[PDB]
């Protein structure tokens, strides 16, 4: 038993490498060729490509996939920086601070992608309750420009997520390179 | 939370900035000495881990004069200012008065020097010597306490060593009898094996009166006896 | 400067780490010799000496090859120096290598202990000549400890450089053998660069610097030997 | 113990400057014939004797101080800086140069700043008077800089009194024509339009020894 | 807190504020030729009203053959100045002869360092190239900081904006150089560090040591300047 | 915003604090107590730390001292502070007994004692003295003067005052009777008619009078004199 | 704005009136060990217990040697009753050396007091933690004890810190003392104080109890290691 825990602190430290040097990367490209920088305004955040709404519903699988590999890939990075803390002491323990503020940002990223499974649950719930009271009082069209502007809305906040996601991945990658020597030694 | 000035007291009637070196001398080398009837003994580590070091720049059982021996533990850099006192005022006192310095009047003084109130020394000693009335040994703390002990222990590893102590001292023990004693509780608590080089023991008979630091040729003898 | 309240001191292990961010120095013993090393860098076309930055000299048969605070060497060797021949004056004999390392330790330690005044923040290695014919290089820390080495590495990841020095480190060599061994510790600065490299041979009671021309006959046998 | 600032600044010493940008103005203006200073006494009422309070003080036979911040060191800086004048008139038999003057008095302000639990010189000095190489007119700054100034205010709201002298000054001024721009730059400046005796003027008074203007003797340019 | 105190990253609160609080002053420039050394400077101008003429306080006067061009406070400078004077006279009282350059940044260097050690005391806010000639090794230009690491030199460029003035030097310096050749050399880099292409000449002062045994040490008069500004007209050694 | 830490530090409302705190710490202590009489002034001194000791002789711990033959001196407060005024009080008399081979007189050493009380105070390191000062005598020709000197500074003149822990209380006692002519010998025996009132029957209040025609020095308590205390009236 | 403000610091003062800080060295004497001081009519016993850390260890010594009359019991810390020591024996030998007769007992321990005042109003030094006890006879044998503030109490019994309260009432009970002008009663009387004060189940007076007496044709004599459990840690 004492061989198979050593074995998972070394299968971690391996694991961490490899997203940080070949994962991640690919991973900020990925998602910078969906939503490139260079893009002119106005032309990513609109609405002219746009029952229930089948394009929504494409467009936020492909959401999931990109939210399930981002909580994978930080989870144990996250483990990562706290097998690496030392033994807490009083002074001379500038590192742990270090270490602590990586691991803060590490969870908030983590929140940000773990909010989007309880968003998409909220998006098809309220959409419905609105459009029941269409069906009741058909005549009142701000009931249908209300159905009208929350896809709307969707559509943006789906775009946005895809931004703050390529935005945090390069964050993170730059944030731990540049304090990597305090994140690979204890103290 | 106290601990902006040095000369602070408690509530509960206790010092601070003392009490804060009294855990500073748990982490050095470990080591041993027992007073016998006939002398003095000592016993230390030797964490020379290192290949490149010299092995006999660093050393850990100094001497005060040719009748005091004495080990170190805590701060080594602060360690060898109380003893480089200690062989100034011994040695002073030779001028003056024509005999060795008694270690209860030699203990009172490096004790003394504790009492700078810069900071308090993080330093314990085991100060041993046959200067009069037999042998004696002492054992000094950062506070001041200086308590004659017949068999005590400090470092790191000083808290084995003492109940190994209890349950095998013996008034009637000779120089022989607790040389063997005197590696039996470093070979309870070492991370090594007891060799010829790691044990630096050295000893102080009533006879010569004089201290004589045991060799690797004379430790080989001694080490393979196997208690 | 005072203590911690589990018992380490925040103004000497903060002064530690502050030579950590440092050139490399390496040192080096052997029979009759000792080979130093170090490792600077200048901006090119300017700084033409750099006013002789490493391998200070203290006597006739004293080098001394700091590493860390550049600035805070000058005051240290200007306490060292006068302090050399201070002893040369009253003990009409050239300083031994154990009186200076005894010295500039002491220098070091009288700064931390005591109060409003700054440690040293520079970490040192001397190599000179004892009262015999005989070559200890000896090696202080910011702290106070000193000890004599076979070899030795202080600097920027002086670790990784002590490490290897661990391992081929042979008894006695040869005047080449032993700098093609300090030579073999450029694993600080990448590419191995000529003009970042500068060692002296210290020789039979008198100091000697080493000319670039037999340095790249010798730092580039080291790239066809990783092969 | 004024230590320094992550801005690279000193903190304390800026907090000095504002106690002279809040006090009674200082005006000194140079000529070609002699240098002329000024300053606005603020008087509160009648029971001042004008005698005793007083803003221009006497260094030597051809040195002249003014002074524009804590009243309170209007003394202990005048008292080091006649005895510099002494000690260097003991081994000189020469008189005191105002370079070799300020360079002093500088120094003393300097090292009121650097000696830890002291602070610094609430004042900035106005130097002037006579000398074998021209007239000067120096500015001594509580951080311990000096200024070799040539028209010159360092009082409450110098920053637009000084744009008064910036377009109402020539290179060749007599100095009796400068007692009018001088005047122009302390009246027509701010409040203090009752300007009836109220304001002290020292002048080099072209190579003679140093001239404390008397209150008729003002009033004669105080009529324009 | 206190210079006393280190932290935890190995470096320092109070001489690395003075070492960015340098960096808020005015740009000097030092230069070594095959004539001598020279200076440059630049008299940062709170108004038209100052003298112009007569004095500038960039660059001072230490020994009959040392000087120095200060670069920083400018209140804190003139206490070195006085100190590194009575260093040059109390060597010449001492032993009958100049003092070296080498044997003098050393002796000043240390009351820098004695303030940033002990004492409680804020260090000095000051850093200058000071430069010279000697018959031990000719002309010299060394250069100090505020916590006494000196280090010898041919260009330096403190003050403000010095890593672009002295990328200057590193392609348009050469290592013969005449000293009409020099000045003009040393005046692109003056100018071209504040932004501007042609010196106002009521501003920027220049030094220059040309020991014709017996170290001339001739200063500049705003005049004299203006000889050189006109040849950086025709032969422009442009900003690269 | 805790401004009373230092003596230097002025609090904002003007007033100084930090030395206003001894004055609630010689409220707590014993009390002591003096009065003008037309024969002498009569002193006194209540320890009222009876309750935790019950084991000190009962006239060792006095409180009366004088500087000579003529000057007596009590405390009010700290006992340990005040021992170190007394060694100044001395020595101030010793120095001006060898300038100028006379005693020294009241109106020059209350006005030296107050100077070393009041010296401390304004001092950023040394803590200011915790202990109020009576300083009394009797002239042969001129009548009795009582000085009382409390934490800083101020040397009051009076006629009779009481400083400890009961000060607002004794005080209306003292002006009933005019004791400004009456006597030593009947005064004696209405000081300790007053301690009934404000705790035990007991000789724990140790005083004696500098004047009573006995040379006009500096006296004892004089215990046959004491013990005849009318415990009931 | 209080109970933190007012208690790290020898100079600042409690709005109450009370000085903290030497508030804490008065009570930082009540954890060390037990003392007793019996005052006869021409003797005083000084009975006082010492502390075997380990059983390797040997019992710190707690009695001391002042002079031939004059011997003190220290009871607090070590550290700074031993300055106190050397500066008590260097005064009274200055005394026998200055002049010839011996140093009066009130006068000594005047100086004594006024050592804990100069350590008392500095704000660098702080105030001695310890409990003395000064237990001479010159002409009537007296007993003085000091405080970390300047004090003296002519006392006749005392007690110091350990189970003061248990054997501050034995002796508040016992003032036969005075008339129990027999030695033997009177060290019995002294270490019964102790025996009836002693912790819960613990040995009694296993020879670590030292015993000191001085009197009139008696100096600072130490009672020997034979003489009390003869006879003295026999009877109970």
């Amino acid at each position: 038993i004492k061989e198979e825990y050593n074995k998972f602190k070394y299968d971690i430290t391996k694991q961490a490498i490899e997203s940080l040097r070949e994962r991640i990367p690919k991973r900020i490209i990925f998602f910078n060729n969906l939503v490139n920088v260079n893009s002119e305004p106005g032309s990513i955040l609109n609405v002219n490509d746009l029952p229930s709404h089948k394009q929504i519903y494409l467009e936020l699988e492909k959401i999931k996939t990109y939210a399930s590999e981002l909580i994978e890939i930080i989870g144990n990075i996250k483990l990562w920086i706290q097998l690496n803390v030392p033994r807490i002491e009083d002074g001379n323990n500038f590192g742990v601070g270090i270490q602590e503020e990586a691991i803060q940002e590490l969870a908030r990223v983590e929140e940000s992608a773990f909010n989007l499974y309880d968003a998409i649950v909220k998006y098809y719930m309220e959409r419905a309750k609105i459009s029941t009271k269409v069906l009741k009082y058909p005549n009142v069209s701000d009931y249908q420009e209300a159905v009208r502007e929350l896809d709307e809305k969707e559509w943006i906040h789906i775009k946005i997520t895809i931004v703050d996601m390529r935005n945090n991945y390069i964050m993170l990658y730059d944030l731990l390179y540049k304090n990597w020597e305090k994140v690979v030694k204890p103290k | 939370e106290y601990d902006r000035g040095v000369n602070t007291f408690s509530p509960e009637g206790r010092l601070f900035q003392v009490e804060y070196a009294l855990g500073a001398i748990k982490l050095g080398s470990t080591a041993v000495g027992i007073c016998v009837n006939d002398g003095v003994i000592l016993a230390s580590e030797r964490r020379i881990s290192s290949t490149l070091i010299e092995k006999d720049s660093v050393e850990k059982l100094l001497s005060i004069d040719d009748h005091i021996g004495c080990a170190m533990s805590g701060l080594m850099a602060d360690a060898r200012t109380l003893i480089d006192y200690a062989r100034v005022e011994c040695n002073h006192y030779k001028f003056i008065y024509n005999e060795n310095i008694n270690i209860k009047s030699c203990v009172e003084l490096i004790s003394e020097l504790a009492l700078d109130f810069s900071r308090p020394f993080g330093v314990a000693l085991l100060i041993g010597g046959v200067d009069k009335n037999g042998p004696c040994l002492w054992y000094t703390e950062p506070s001041g306490t200086n308590t004659r002990f017949s068999a005590a222990s400090i470092g790191s590893a000083q808290e084995g060593a003492e109940l190994l102590l209890q349950e095998n001292y013996k008034k009637d023990m000779t120089f022989e009898q607790a040389e063997i004693l005197a590696l039996t509780v470093l070979r309870q608590v070492m991370e090594d094996k007891l060799s010829t080089s790691n044990v630096e023991i050295c000893a102080i008979k009533k006879s010569d009166q004089t201290f004589y630091k045991y060799n690797t040729d004379d430790i080989s003898r001694i080490i393979d006896v196997l208690p | 400067t005072v203590f911690s309240p589990d018992g380490h001191l925040l103004q000497v292990e903060h002064a530690l780490e502050a030579v950590k961010k440092g050139g490399c120095a390496v040192a080096i013993k052997s029979s009759n010799f000792a080979v130093l090393a170090v490792e600077k860098k200048n901006i090119p076309k300017l700084q033409n000496p750099k006013t002789t930055e490493k391998l200070i000299k203290l006597d006739e048969h004293n080098c001394l090859a700091f590493a860390g605070l550049n600035a805070d060497a000058r005051v240290l060797v200007n306490k060292t120096r006068l302090e050399c021949q201070r002893y040369y004056l009253n003990m009409d004999e050239p300083a031994p290598v154990d009186y200076i390392a005894k010295y500039v330790a002491k220098v070091q330690q009288k700064f931390t202990h005591r109060g409003g005044v700054r440690p040293f923040g520079i970490a040192t290695l001397i190599a000179g000549f004892k009262n015999n014919k005989e070559i200890c290089i000896y090696q202080t820390e910011p702290s106070g400890i000193y000890a004599a080495w076979k070899a030795q590495a202080i600097g920027k990841n002086a670790k990784i450089v002590q490490e290897f020095l661990e391992k081929n480190y042979q008894e006695n060599m040869e005047q080449k053998d032993c700098i093609f061994l300090a030579l073999k510790a450029i694993f600080e600065v990448v590419e191995l660069s000529s003009k970042n490299v500068e060692v002296a041979l210290l020789t039979e009671k008198d100091l000697t610097f080493i000319e670039e021309q037999e340095i790249n006959s010798m730092v580039e046998l080291i790239d066809q030997e990783r092969t | 113990l004024t230590t320094f600032s992550p801005t690279g600044k000193l903190v304390q010493i800026e907090y000095a400057l504002n106690r002279v940008s809040s006090s009674s103005p200082a005006l000194g203006i140079r000529a070609k014939n002699g240098v002329i200073i000024a300053t606005e006494k603020k008087s509160p009422n009648e029971l001042i004797e004008e005698n005793s309070i007083f803003k221009i003080q006497q260094i030597s036979e051809h040195i002249g101080i003014v002074y524009a911040g804590m009243p309170g060191d209007f003394r202990v800086l005048l008292k080091r800086a006649r005895k510099e004048a002494i000690r260097y008139s003991l081994q000189y038999g020469s008189e005191i140069l105002v370079k070799e003057l300020v360079k002093i008095i500088a120094s003393i302000v300097q090292e009121f700043t650097q000696t830890g639990g002291v602070r610094p010189f609430g004042l900035s000095l106005l130097i002037c008077g006579v000398d074998v190489y021209g007239y000067h007119l120096y500015q001594i700054d509580p951080s311990g800089c000096y200024f070799n100034w040539m028209a010159t205010c360092v009082g409450k709201d110098y920053q637009n009194n000084m744009s008064f002298l910036e377009k109402r000054y020539n290179k060749d001024i007599e100095i009796e024509d400068a007692i009018h721009t001088a005047i122009l730059t302390l009246k027509e400046s701010y409040e203090g339009v009752l300007n009836e005796k109220n304001i002290e003027i020292g002048v080099a008074y072209d190579n003679k020894p140093f001239k404390i203007l008397t209150q008729n003797e003002i009033k004669d340019y105080l009529i324009e | 807190s206190r210079t006393t105190t280190f932290s935890p990253e190995g470096r320092l609160y109070q001489v690395e504020y003075a070492l960015e609080a340098i960096n808020n002053a005015s740009i000097t420039i030092g230069l070594i030729t095959k004539d001598g050394v020279i200076l440059g400077a630049d008299k940062v101008f709170i108004s038209k009203l100052i003298d112009k003429a007569n004095n500038y306080e960039k660059i001072y006067k230490i020994d009959k053959h040392i000087f120095c061009g200060v670069a920083g406070l400018n209140a804190d400078a003139n206490i070195l100045i006085n100190q590194s004077r009575l260093y040059a006279q109390r060597y010449l009282y001492n032993y009958n002869e100049v003092q070296p350059v080498s044997q003098l940044v050393v002796q000043i260097c240390d009351i820098k360092q004695s303030y940033t050690q002990y004492g409680g005391l804020r260090p000095y806010g000051v850093s200058f190239l000071i430069g010279g000639y000697d018959t031990k090794d000719g002309y010299q230009l060394y250069h100090t900081d505020p916590s006494g690491n000196y280090s010898g030199w041919f260009a330096t460029a403190i003050g403000t904006n010095n890593l672009t003035a002295s990328s200057v030097l590193k392609q348009e310096w050469k290592n013969d150089m005449t000293l009409e050749e020099g000045l003009l050399l040393a005046l692109k880099t003056l100018a071209k560090s504040t932004d501007t292409e042609i010196p106002k000449s009521e501003k920027i002062e220049l030094a220059y040591l040309t020991n014709k045994d017996g170290e001339v040490y001739q200063k500049y008069l705003t005049e004299k300047e203006i000889e050189e500004l006109i040849k950086l007209y025709t032969q422009k050694y442009i900003k690269e | 915003a805790g401004y009373d830490l230092s003596v230097s530090t002025f609090s904002p409302d003007g007033r100084l604090y930090q030395v206003e705190y001894i004055y609630k710490s010689i409220n707590n202590n014993n009390t002591a107590l003096c009065l003008e009489c037309k024969d002498g002034i009569i002193c006194c001194c209540i320890n009222s730390n009876m309750d935790k000791n019950k084991m000190i002789k009962k006239n060792s711990y006095n409180r009366i001292y004088h500087v000579n033959n003529n000057i007596i001196i009590t405390y009010s407060g700290f006992d340990g502070d005040a021992r170190n005024i007394i060694d100044r009080a001395r020595s101030e008399a010793n120095t001006y007994y060898y300038n100028f081979h006379t005693n020294i007189p009241l109106h020059i050493l209350v006005n030296r004692i107050s100077l070393y009380i009041h010296a401390y105070t304004l001092y950023w390191h040394m803590r200011p003295f915790a202990a109020s000062i009576i300083i009394s005598s009797f002239n042969e020709k001129d009548k009795g003067d009582i000085y009382c000197i409390e934490p800083n500074g101020a040397c009051y003149k009076y006629s009779g005052i009481v400083i400890g822990k009961n000060k607002e209380m004794f005080k209306t006692e003292i002006e009933k009777k005019d004791y400004k002519d009456i006597n030593v010998r009947d005064a004696i025996e209405d000081i300790y008619k007053f301690i009934l009132t404000s705790n035990n029957l007991q000789n724990l209040v140790n005083f004696s009078w500098i004047c009573k025609e006995s040379s006009y020095e500096f006296q004892n308590i004089h215990e046959e004199i004491l013990t005849p205390a009318l415990n009931k009236a | 704005m209080y109970r933190n403000l007012y208690d790290t610091d020898n100079i600042i003062y409690s709005p109450e009136g009370r000085l903290y800080q030497v508030e804490y060295a008065s009570e930082a004497i009540k954890q060390g060990t037990c003392a007793v001081a019996i005052k006869s009519k021409d003797y005083v016993v000084v009975s006082g217990l010492k502390k075997c850390i380990s059983k390797l260890s040997f019992p710190q010594e707690k009695i001391f040697k002042i002079d031939d009359y004059i011997g003190i019991s220290m009871s607090g810390i070590t550290s700074d009753a031993k300055v106190l020591t050397k500066f008590m024996q260097n005064e009274c030998l200055s005394h026998k050396f200055l002049y010839n007769e011996n140093i009066n007992i009130e006068s000594l321990v005047r100086s004594v007091a006024d050592k804990y005042q100069k350590n008392t109003q500095k704000s660098s030094k702080r105030a001695f933690g310890v409990g003395l006890m000064i237990a001479a006879y010159h002409n009537e044998p007296c007993i003085f004890e000091t405080r970390p503030n300047g004090s003296y109490f002519e006392y006749d019994a005392l007690s110091f810190g350990a189970r003061s309260h248990a054997s501050k009432t034995y002796l508040e009970k016992n003032l036969h003392l005075f008339e129990e002008c027999s030695l033997e009663e009177l060290i019995l009387h002294c270490l019964k104080a102790l025996k009836c004060s002693l912790s819960s189940e613990s040995e009694l007076t296993i020879s670590n109890t030292a015993l000191a007496v001085v009197g009139k044709n008696h100096p600072w004599q130490e009672i020997s290691s034979l003489q009390l459990e003869e006879y003295l840690s026999k009877v109970k």
